[PDB]
């Protein structure tokens, strides 16, 4: 359909034009709002007082990585070379080679933490359900020699909290 | 000990102009819905001791391209005519008694803009060059709006001194009778001293940063402490020239008490604006003075001249 | 003797408690910088007043992606800043370039161009791991200007 | 089990910043020359 | 109209650098990965260059 | 073993170490090892933040920092244990109010000529100066020619180096002049006689090392560094005013880091051009650089535009 805005004409009669000459010359407008709508300061401030208080999130949040393990640990990753092949940024790097018993596992697993674009494509391709984006924004170290991760940085970083992780998926896994 | 009455003035004021900068962002804080500098204080009241000390540690570069002889005599001012102007200003007892002194402000109101033209030119090219030129041009066209509407009332009080101007406002708060003028006494000092709604001189929007752009932490405390030594004075004036208190030959002290609970309300006006209104685009900025502000100010002068004469009113002075 | 090391509980507490950060808007990451100065998480008034001119700053901040044609601009601006300067990159594109890291017209990494100090990792860092990236930099002044004059 | 007891931090140099390394076995296995006899 | 016939064997110069004369390209029909029997990965004549050293970082 | 091409993010098989490497010279060498690939372990004394302006020098995981004192015989033994070549630029100007300066050219260059020799470094290197002669001169210039004698005993293979008065970008040699806005230029000592020395440009010296850094076949065999042509005039002090058209300091200021009314004034006029028989440069070359052309760059003053020289 339509509408027309800013289409109006002044009335042009001496009952009006005072009302527009009691405005220009006496400032009866322009004190209407910012004489007032500004104050209106008397509302409670809204601030999350940071070092202590913190704000909301959701169980589907994304962040620092992990590699779980079952009960008594198997290093849940089977090195099926997938979370590697859907990765848009191509951070992941994986090198398998048959472990002594003959069950296969990894050797090098490196997520670069600069390239990773935080998809949620590597949480959703792993069929054996290993690699999982943690909900901890712990980060920010002082040397780029660092953020590159090896395998045996990840596991700890994913065994430091599994009380966080293992209780999110069981909220979220019923939807997908 | 007359020398210890002076130095008791220059020092105790540099604390206000310091601790204004804090109440700058608390009051302007809760307009935004938030709290003001908080973490460091505990209340924040301790912020400005940490800020005064970061600058003078922080290295004061000069442009390789500057003329150093001007790059000093200019700021060696922005802190004089700001601290001299305070001298003859009754509260209630002014340090000096100047016969005709009211006129002496305009002497020192007129001689500061000749410290802008130096600095912005002293340094270098087009952000402070033609950018410090055309803030000259607006600063001198808001005097003719001024000296007249200062001269109006002085027909209504009799003389040029300030000891009479407490007597005449006795039981009449001089803002009734000329309330049309009083408005224009306000938009002037806000337009002349480069504050919020006509903001252009110091740049944010129209340019990068006006006139401050070159000075690093070293000199730039002075201006940032000079520009706030005018603003709390004209506003510590307006309220001796309009909203009068009642002298008390007995408890002088209750004069100033009730006097800073006015001049300190009044000031909190250039902060209560700055949250609110936008800028003027330098055409509209002067283009609204000649056409609009001025014709009245003449017309009223033809009025406050006759009103005493036409009522046998003529105020008792020479 | 001991006066110096007690003096640096002043000057090394002054420079950390008032910062005048420049910012670079370039790319997505700029908006999750704004919301640090919006009232929720309120950047200013926690000690750090927001943007000033290039000359008056201390901590510049790099958001966004740095192409070829922006490099000649940055390296110049980083200079003019006064002494006590730092560089805190943020976002997954100042760390080695997000993606675009294989492109032709993106510099790879923005450490290459300047001596960067603190990092933060992810398309937009969540407006949180920003401030917890600064409460690293206000804790990264434990340094002392003693023990240069006063040892050697 | 298979999870920690107390905690750690993200620290800048603790002294321990972890500074990653390579996790793999060698590559080409260069030849050894023969010993003392001609 | 300026039709101006002539013959000069088309060549172009300056856009790449030294990789004009250093290398030798190759034009070959891909061979069908043999672990599977799908015959559809054939049929287009591609080209691909010589391989130079990849080292370790 | 060297791989690939020398651009960056390459190997080229040499480790290194560079002691000092904060002030004028050392910063300007490592910058030539943050290119051709290396492992440059740069230690440093007291300075946490003054070393940052360096870091975008090696690519990533190349240069790596440690902390050391140097009168502790361990601090030099913890680093070098893994190294190939190790050069040494250490030492400075004026006697410190703390370090008595006597053996800091004697004990320090030996203190790092401790287990370095033992632990199996190789191609160890040290610095000398073209003008240092064990005859009596000059209070600072002396103790430097002691190292050529005293220290050369240890590590029979050195290839210890002997360059001239050098002019860099941020250097203090030719910059003591033109800072002389003052009661007037007064030459040393008010005589136009023996100026000037062999003013080689800082690139060529810092391209000498890395040309000897795997040379090969220069070890024990010391070299000295030719200047350009040829000796020079008094005009050098006029030349300054011909074109000029007339770390870890403090927070506020430094009490004393002076012009030193001492060796400083007499160290600049000591001249003594010395033995040609040292190989010493083109052999290690190929480099030699003039003055007249390269002295505009480092000199820029309050005209900043006009030259017409
Ligand atoms: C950058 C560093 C180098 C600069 C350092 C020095 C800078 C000095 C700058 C001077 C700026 C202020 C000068 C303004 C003069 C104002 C004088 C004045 O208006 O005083 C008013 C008063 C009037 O007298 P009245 O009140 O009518 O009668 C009293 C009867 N008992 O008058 C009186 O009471 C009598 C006057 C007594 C004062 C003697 C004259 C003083 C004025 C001399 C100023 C010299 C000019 C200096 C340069 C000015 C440049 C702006
Ligand atoms: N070959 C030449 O042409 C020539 C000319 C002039 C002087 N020299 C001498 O040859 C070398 C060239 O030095 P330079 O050009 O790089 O200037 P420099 O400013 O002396 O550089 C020396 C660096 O090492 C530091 N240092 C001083 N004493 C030290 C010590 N005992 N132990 C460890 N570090 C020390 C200095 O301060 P920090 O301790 O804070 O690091 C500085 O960082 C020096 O020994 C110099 O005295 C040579
Ligand atoms: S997690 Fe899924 S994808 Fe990542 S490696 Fe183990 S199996 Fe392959
Ligand atoms: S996180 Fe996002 S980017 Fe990093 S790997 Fe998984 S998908 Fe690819
Ligand atoms: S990564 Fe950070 S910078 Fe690169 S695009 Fe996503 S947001 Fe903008």
């Amino acid at each position: 359909t339509y509408k027309y805005v800013n289409l109006r004409e002044p009335s042009m009669d001496m009952k009006s034009v005072t009302d527009r000459a009691a405005q220009t010359l006496l400032w009866t407008e322009l004190i209407r709002g910012l004489g007032m709508t500004l104050s209106y300061l008397f509302r409670e401030p809204a601030t999350i007082n940071y070092p202590f208080e913190k704000g909301p999130l959701s169980p589907r949040f994304r962040g620092e990585h992990a590699l779980r393990r079952y009960p008594s640990g198997e290093e849940r990753c089977i090195a099926c070379k997938l979370c590697e092949a859907v990765c848009p940024a191509q951070a992941i790097t994986i090198e398998a080679e048959p472990r002594a018993d003959g069950s296969r596992r990894t050797t090098r697993y490196d997520i670069d933490m600069t390239k990773c674009i935080y998809c949620g494509f590597c949480q959703e391709a792993c069929p054996v359900d290993a690699i999982v984006e943690g909900p901890n924004f712990e980060f920010s170290t002082e040397t780029h020699e660092e953020l590159l991760y090896n395998k045996e940085k990840l596991l700890n970083n994913g065994d430091k909290w599994e009380a966080e992780i293992a209780a999110n998926i069981q909220a979220d896994y019923l939807y997908r | 000990m007359f020398m210890i009455n002076i130095l008791m003035l220059i020092i105790p004021i540099l604390l206000a102009v310091a601790f204004l900068t804090l109440v700058e962002r608390k009051v302007l804080g809760y307009m935004q819905l938030r709290k003001g500098p908080n973490v460091v204080g505990p209340y924040g009241l301790l912020q400005p001791i940490a800020d005064a000390i970061k600058l003078f540690i922080k290295e004061p570069l000069r442009p390789a391209t500057s003329s150093a002889s001007m790059f000093i005599l200019a700021p060696i001012m922005a802190l004089g005519l700001a601290l001299t102007m305070w001298i003859p200003l009754p509260m209630p007892y002014p340090l000096i008694n100047m016969n005709l002194g009211v006129l002496f402000m305009l002497a020192m109101s007129s001689l500061a803009v000749y410290s802008i033209l130096w600095s912005g030119w002293a340094s270098n090219s087009k952000y402070a060059l033609i950018g410090a030129l055309r803030a000259v041009a607006q600063t001198i066209s808001y005097e003719v709006t001024l000296a007249i509407i200062l001269l109006s009332v002085l027909l209504m009080s009799g003389s040029f001194t300030l000891s009479t101007l407490i007597t005449t406002q006795e039981q009449m708060w001089l803002i009734l009778p000329a309330w049309p003028l009083a408005m224009m006494w306000f938009i002037s000092t806000l337009a002349e001293t480069n504050r919020a709604p006509f903001d252009l001189t110091e740049g944010e929007s129209e340019l990068v940063s006006g006139f401050n752009v070159e000075y690093a932490a070293g000199p730039f405390a002075l201006f940032f402490m000079a520009e706030y030594a005018n603003i709390i004075m004209m506003n510590i004036f307006t309220a001796i020239l309009f909203l009068g208190t009642s002298h008390n030959p007995h408890m002088p002290e209750l004069y100033t008490i009730n006097f800073t609970i006015k001049s300190l309300l009044l000031t909190m006006s250039f902060l209560w604006i700055r949250a609110s209104y936008p800028r003027f685009r330098y055409d509209q900025l002067m283009h609204l003075l000649w056409k609009n502000f001025l014709p009245l100010t003449l017309a009223l002068c033809m009025w406050h001249v006759s009103l005493p004469i036409l009522t046998s009113g003529i105020p008792p002075q020479t | 003797e001991y006066v110096v090391a007690k003096l640096d509980d002043l000057i090394n507490w002054a420079r950390r408690s008032s910062l005048w950060p420049m910012t670079f808007g370039l790319a997505c990451c700029a908006v999750e910088m704004m919301h640090m100065a919006a009232p929720r998480y309120d950047m200013d008034r926690f000690g750090v007043v927001f943007r000033a001119s290039p000359r008056q700053s201390d901590v510049m901040i790099v958001a966004g992606t740095l192409t070829n044609k922006m490099a000649p601009a940055l390296r110049k601006v980083y200079d003019q800043m006064p002494e006590p300067r730092y560089v805190v990159s943020m976002g997954s594109c100042a760390n080695g370039g997000g993606y675009y890291h294989y492109s032709y017209s993106v510099v790879r990494g923005c450490d290459r161009i300047v001596p960067v100090d603190i990092y933060v990792p992810g398309c937009p860092p969540t407006a949180e791991a920003l401030l917890y990236g600064i409460l690293q930099l206000q804790k990264k002044i434990k340094r002392e200007k003693r023990l240069r004059i006063w040892y050697r | 089990k298979f999870i920690w007891t107390n905690h750690k931090f993200n620290l800048s140099g603790t002294p321990q910043q972890y500074v990653p390394y390579s996790t793999t076995r060698k590559k080409i296995q260069e030849w050894v020359p023969p010993s003392t006899p001609y | 109209i300026t039709v101006d016939e002539k013959l000069d064997i088309t060549t172009i110069t300056g856009v790449p650098e030294e990789h004009i004369k250093t290398r030798k390209a190759r034009i070959f029909v891909p061979a069908r990965n043999n672990m599977q029997s799908g015959v559809n990965n054939t049929k287009k004549w591609k080209m691909e260059f010589d391989t130079r050293e990849r080292w370790e970082n | 073993i060297p791989h690939g091409k020398g651009g960056r993010s390459s190997v080229s098989g040499i480790v290194a170490t560079v002691f000092g490497a904060t002030g004028f010279l050392g910063r300007y060498v490592v910058n030539h090892l943050g290119r051709m690939g290396s492992q440059v372990i740069v230690p440093h004394r007291c300075e946490p933040y003054d070393t940052m302006h360096l870091r975008p020098m090696g690519d990533l995981g190349q240069i790596i920092f440690m902390d050391w004192n140097g009168r502790d015989k361990d601090s030099i033994r913890r680093a070098v244990e893994h190294s190939s070549v190790v050069i040494n630029l250490v030492g400075r100007e004026w006697e410190t109010q703390n370090f008595d300066f006597e053996d800091v050219f004697v004990k320090i260059p030996q203190a790092i000529a401790q287990v370095s020799k033992e632990a199996g470094v190789e191609k160890f290197i040290h610095i000398s100066h073209l003008n240092a002669d064990i005859k009596s001169s000059s209070k600072y210039l002396r103790s430097k020619a002691v190292g050529e004698k005293e220290v050369r005993e240890t590590f029979p293979e050195a290839t210890i180096i002997k360059p001239a008065e050098i002019f860099g970008r941020e250097d203090r040699f030719l910059n003591y002049f033109a800072n002389i806005r003052w009661f007037g230029g007064v030459p040393l000592i008010s005589l136009g006689k023996k100026t000037v020395k062999q003013p080689v440009y800082i690139v060529d010296v810092t391209k000498g090392i890395i040309n000897a850094i795997k040379d090969p076949d220069a070890r024990g065999k010391t070299f000295a560094f030719v200047g350009p042509s040829r000796y020079l005039l008094f005009d050098l002090v006029q030349y300054v005013f011909a074109v000029a058209h007339r770390i870890g300091r403090l927070f506020e200021i430094s009490p004393f880091e002076p012009w030193t009314t001492r060796d400083k004034v007499e160290r600049i006029h000591t001249t003594d051009k010395i033995l040609p028989h040292l190989p010493g440069l083109e052999d290690l070359g190929v480099e030699a650089t003039p003055l007249e052309l390269k002295a505009i760059e480092v000199l820029r003053r309050h005209r900043t535009y006009r030259w017409l020289s």
